[PDB]
């Protein structure tokens, strides 16, 4: 949740600065692989999303798509 | 007291005399030895070790002259602690790597002498059955297990197995729910292998497990196609911001060796690539190439066009990839 905030700040910050925006991003989608990774291991490799993967892979995609945005905002200049 | 006082000397007069050395009708035909299992469960299928744990109730129903009865009229049940008195099949798994009898309360064994003289043994057997998985095609394969049964020391002349029941010797398969392995169908063989001493009788239970693709698609193909997308952006970033699309780069493709290294736990180092390796190579080569091309937009740079340039980069790199995943899913699925 707090790496999910981190990526919405991101959006605040401005869009003059690219390298600022594109750092952010970037870090903030690593960040999630751990997460993702950490959780798992307890788990047995059941094929049903377990409703844990699932909120890990809609923050996933929360943060990607804050990543997409910016991108297209970044297309504009 | 007389039933059971009956009974007491009706199983004395069958354990009177009784020698276990010798089979069934010895020097006679072949005992026909049938065999029926309710498999419990089946876990813990280590791809890493190659085997898989198998947990079942194995009957195994003979006929014996020589422990018929006739003044009872009922099925008696003795105690599984007369099993070593009585003779038994000198049944042994060949591709068995460790096997033993759960404990309590006691040994799980079951005897029940009926009337004719059929004799219904049975035991509850965790066995860690080895079988050689063939993982090419990992995570989207199939695997042939099996739990070949064989008699260890007599031939086909002395003792014959055949699947009591036929297709329905075989029970509980349905209800097992492995945590990745769907299992697709069970077959039952019944063979005579001719070994170098003579022509042994054989049995062969074979469970066609298939990968259950939902977690492997969830973890491992997801990220590395996400991953995979966000060095396209790169191209989006324009050339002027060269710091920035260098980062970009630079953090994709450190992410793509994280993903390798922590997605290795829990598989073994066949030669042969893995289609989960062969994707993430594929994968990770191509955001390379990415690297790479940013490489030659910038060297080009110092060398207008070069706008032209990153704008066939842009729509070949999506294209491109997408026929390279289509040919694997393709390939594969
Ligand atoms: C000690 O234990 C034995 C073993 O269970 C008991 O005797 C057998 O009990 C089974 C019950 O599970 C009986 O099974 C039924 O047999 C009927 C006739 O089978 C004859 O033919 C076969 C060859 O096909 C022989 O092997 C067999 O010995 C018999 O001679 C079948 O017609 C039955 O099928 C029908 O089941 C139901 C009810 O009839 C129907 O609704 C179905 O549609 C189906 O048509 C069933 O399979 C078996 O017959 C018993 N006899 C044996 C094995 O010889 C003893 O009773 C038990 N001792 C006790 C309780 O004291
Ligand atoms: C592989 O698997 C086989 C499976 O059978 C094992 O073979 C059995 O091993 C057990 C334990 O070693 C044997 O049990 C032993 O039986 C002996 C003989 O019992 C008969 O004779 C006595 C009188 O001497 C009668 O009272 C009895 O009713 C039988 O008629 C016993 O003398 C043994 O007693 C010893 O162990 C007990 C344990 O409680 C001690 O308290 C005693 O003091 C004494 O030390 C024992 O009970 C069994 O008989 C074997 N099977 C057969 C068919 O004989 C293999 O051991 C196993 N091998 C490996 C390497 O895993
Ligand atoms: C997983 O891996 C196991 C490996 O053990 C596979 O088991 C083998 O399966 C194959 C085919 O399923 C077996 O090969 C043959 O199957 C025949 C099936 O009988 C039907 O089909 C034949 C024609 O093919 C018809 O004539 C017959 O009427 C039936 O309709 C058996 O009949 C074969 O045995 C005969 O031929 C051999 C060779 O000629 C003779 O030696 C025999 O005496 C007999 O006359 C033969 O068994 C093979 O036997 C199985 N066991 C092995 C290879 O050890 C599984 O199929 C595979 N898949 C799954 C899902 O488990």
């Amino acid at each position: 949740i707090m790496t999910v905030i981190l990526s919405q700040v991101s959006f605040w910050l401005n869009r003059e600065s690219v390298p600022a925006r594109t750092v952010f991003g970037v870090t903030t989608v690593l960040t999630m692989t751990t997460l993702s990774i950490s959780a798992r291991n307890s788990l047995p490799k059941v094929a049903y999303a377990t409703a844990m993967d699932w909120f890990i892979a809609v923050c996933y995609a929360f943060v990607f798509s804050a990543l997409i945005e910016f991108a297209t905002v970044n297309y504009f200049t | 007291p007389s039933n059971m006082s009956l009974v007491k000397e009706t199983v004395d007069r069958l354990l009177k005399g009784y020698d276990i050395r010798l089979r069934p009708d010895f020097g006679g035909p072949p005992v026909a030895v049938g065999m029926n299992i309710d498999i419990a469960s089946i876990d813990m299928v280590s791809e890493v070790n190659m085997d898989y744990t198998l947990t079942m109730y194995f009957q195994q129903a003979w006929r014996d002259k020589r422990l018929s009865y006739n003044v009872i009229p009922l099925n008696l049940t003795l105690d599984n602690r007369v099993a070593d008195q009585l003779w038994v099949p000198d049944t042994y798994f060949l591709n068995d790597k460790k096997s033993f009898v759960h404990g309590v309360t006691v040994k799980n064994r079951m005897i029940r002498l009926h009337p004719d003289g059929t004799v219904l043994y049975g035991l509850r057997i965790t066995t860690t059955a080895a079988c050689m998985m063939d993982l090419r095609r990992y995570p989207l394969d199939e695997q042939n297990c099996t739990l070949e049964i064989e008699s260890y020391g007599y031939t086909t002349d002395d003792i014959e197995f055949y699947w009591r029941g036929d297709d329905n010797a075989v029970t509980g398969v349905t209800k097992i729910e492995l945590p990745q392995f769907s299992i697709v169908d069970y077959k039952l063989i019944t063979k005579k292998v001719v070994f170098s001493t003579g022509s042994y009788p054989r049995l062969s239970l074979s469970f066609k497990l298939k990968r259950n693709i939902g977690y492997f698609i969830l973890q491992t193909y997801m990220p590395s196609i996400l991953i995979t997308i966000l060095s396209w952006v790169s191209f989006w970033i324009n050339y002027d911001a060269s710091a920035a699309r260098v980062a970009l780069g630079i953090t994709t493709v450190l992410t793509m060796t994280t993903i390798n290294t922590h997605l290795r736990e829990t598989l073994p180092k066949i030669p042969y690539v893995k289609a989960i390796d062969m994707y993430l190579m594929g994968c990770f080569v191509f955001v390379f190439m990415a690297l790479l091309e940013y490489a030659l937009v910038n060297y080009i740079f110092f060398g207008t066009d070069v706008n032209a340039i990153d704008r066939w980069s842009r729509i070949f790199f999506p294209v491109v990839f997408s026929f390279f995943n289509i040919v694997y899913w393709l390939y594969y699925v």
